[PDB]
């Protein structure tokens, strides 16, 4: 029975770890890479150039793309005093260093759009879970005038919202478009003309990492609902199970701990006072990240403190083997 | 002070070479593009320059004639008849707000 013991303390754990929130370290840890991406979107996002000739300069390209709220313009430009020129950004050539193309802020656009929704709708799901179902609405406008509405029925488990964060993340960091220059918040009057990975290298690196290990969170985590544990072959099969299923509390917890340190290296720059925070929108996180990071070292720590069990747990296993 | 252009010279022997001056260039740019006409068009793109890779990229108008420079100055060599006439600059200012500057130069013959 002292066997039976530790199954209950790995599987109580276990069901906290990959069915929980509040307190499972392996949630808050994914929620914290999520709605890091989207702080830094919201923080950020607006000063991103785009609109970048892809073919040409003679296709004068130019979208609305709406967040509800505000509209941001890609292609054109303003008028010196006054007037908005549909000749701008699209008269230039879109690549790294530059400029975004249409089509890569569109691909943004509709992974924050989501992302954005998931969250604050239906909340991420618990990693162990098949997600709610929920419905982006996408928006856009044009000249020649034409409003555009995608609905995308998609859903909110932790592998499709990170596939989001992800495009928002890579795109940032492969192509590193100029900031808009010039209230204004620190980094504008510091990096606008110039790249953004050369003001949120080190920032988007982080985000990098967290949306991989979050992701790496989620594989094992569904390998561990694999394995959840009177002669040698059940004492055995039931104990493989337990080195199995510890050998993944651990990971989990050690790649938990990774995304708070990339949170840190995240929020400790040119966004250490924006992200965070929150109240037109544009310019700061407005992303619970706080919230979630307390409750990601609160739940860390109380998992950490339990690491006994886990040791003591993975002892009696190799015994019997 | 307003974006000036100037052409040196402004009468110009067939043959020869011309440079569209660029006076108060604002200090900080995205970018700029030079054109054929007196307006900015996409179709009649002489070349444009991203200051974010201090690299030109030509447009349909370009004749393989023409070197830009980082000071918005642009040089026209071997310059024929058919360019004779105007010229138009768009600076891109690193705000995203723009300005035009409308050029022009003259090529006779001999
Ligand atoms: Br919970
Ligand atoms: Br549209
Ligand atoms: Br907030």
């Amino acid at each position: 029975q002292a066997i039976n013991q530790a199954v209950n303390n790995l599987n109580e754990r276990a069901k906290t770890l990959a069915g929980g929130t509040t307190n499972s370290p392996a949630y808050q840890a994914t929620l914290l890479a999520l709605r890091s991406v989207l702080g830094l979107w919201n923080s950020m996002g607006y000063a991103v150039i785009c609109g970048g000739y892809t073919k040409s300069p003679g296709e004068n390209n130019q979208k609305d793309f709406h967040y509800t709220g505000t509209t941001i313009n890609c292609g054109g430009s303003t008028n010196s005093n006054g007037t908005h020129s549909y000749n701008g950004t699209n008269t230039l050539k879109a690549d790294k260093n530059v400029s975004l193309s249409i089509e890569q802020y569109e691909k943004i656009h509709e992974a924050y759009q989501i992302l954005s929704k998931a969250l604050k709708q239906a909340g991420l799901a618990p990693l162990n879970s098949k997600g709610e179902k929920l419905e982006a609405h996408v928006t856009t406008s044009k000249y020649q005038t034409k409003t555009t509405t995608s609905v995308i029925d998609t859903t909110n488990d932790a592998q499709n919202l990170l596939t989001q964060a992800q495009t928002i993340v890579n795109t940032l960091k492969d192509y590193c478009p100029i900031l808009i220059a010039k209230n204004t918040p620190s980094w504008q009057t510091a990096g606008g003309g110039k790249n953004s990975c050369a003001t949120f290298g080190a920032e988007f690196s982080a985000a990098s990492d967290m949306i991989n290990n979050a992701q790496k969170i989620v594989q094992e985590t569904q390998q561990l609902s694999a394995n959840q544990p009177n002669s040698p072959s059940s004492l055995t099969a039931l104990a493989q199970k337990m080195l199995k299923n510890a050998q993944s509390q651990a990971e989990i917890l050690k790649l938990a701990n990774q995304v708070e340190s990339d949170f840190n290296k995240l929020s400790s720059g040119h966004l250490k006072d924006y992200i965070g925070k929150c109240d037109n929108n544009w310019g700061n996180g407005c992303a619970g990240v706080e919230e979630t990071q307390s409750l990601l070292k609160t739940s860390a720590a109380d998992f950490n403190n339990q690491t006994p069990q886990i040791n003591q747990a993975q002892n009696l296993a190799n015994t019997l083997i | 002070m307003q974006l000036t252009t100037e052409s040196m010279p402004f009468n110009v022997a067939e043959g020869k070479e011309v440079l569209l001056l660029v006076h108060n260039l604002p200090q900080q740019l995205f970018g700029y593009s030079w054109y054929k006409g007196e307006r900015v068009d996409g179709n009649r793109q002489i070349v444009g320059y991203a200051i974010g890779t201090q690299q030109a990229t030509p447009g349909p108008a370009n004749s393989g004639r023409e070197t830009i420079y980082p000071n918005a100055s642009l040089l026209i060599q071997n310059v024929t008849q058919n360019d004779t006439g105007f010229y138009t600059l768009q600076v891109i200012k690193s705000d995203l707000v723009n300005e035009e500057a409308t050029g022009q130069f003259h090529v006779y013959p001999h």
